[PDB]
């Protein structure tokens, strides 16, 4: 992730002032928990949807 | 399309439910508790 850069899957995190802005690092291990589901994949089980 | 803000800045004062909750929950206790206090002292009075 580059500095000063958003990538294209970003999570968000609310500021006192009351919006939600980009925030890297709780958006990083969003991403990168992608990037191992998708070498390793994900397993759902026991999930009840 | 305009938005007027007539707020009087009730967005900054951060954690505003409970630090609401808190101010009316604390004005029942000093309320109550000189109800309670304030009848059994008129009541205790009424004894001696």
């Amino acid at each position: 992730i580059p500095r000063e850069t958003i990538p294209f899957l970003h999570l968000r995190k609310k500021t006192p002032a009351g919006d939600w802005k980009y925030d890297r690092q709780l958006s990083s291990l969003f991403l990168d928990g992608l990037e191992k589901a998708a070498f390793n994949g994900v397993t759902f089980k026991d999930k009840y949807v | 399309p305009v938005m007027a803000d007539l707020n009087g800045g009730l967005q900054f004062v951060p954690e505003l439910k409970e630090f609401t909750a808190k101010l009316r929950k604390e004005l029942v206790e000093t309320s109550e508790v000189r109800k309670a206090v304030s009848i059994e002292t008129a009541l205790e009075h009424k004894v001696v």
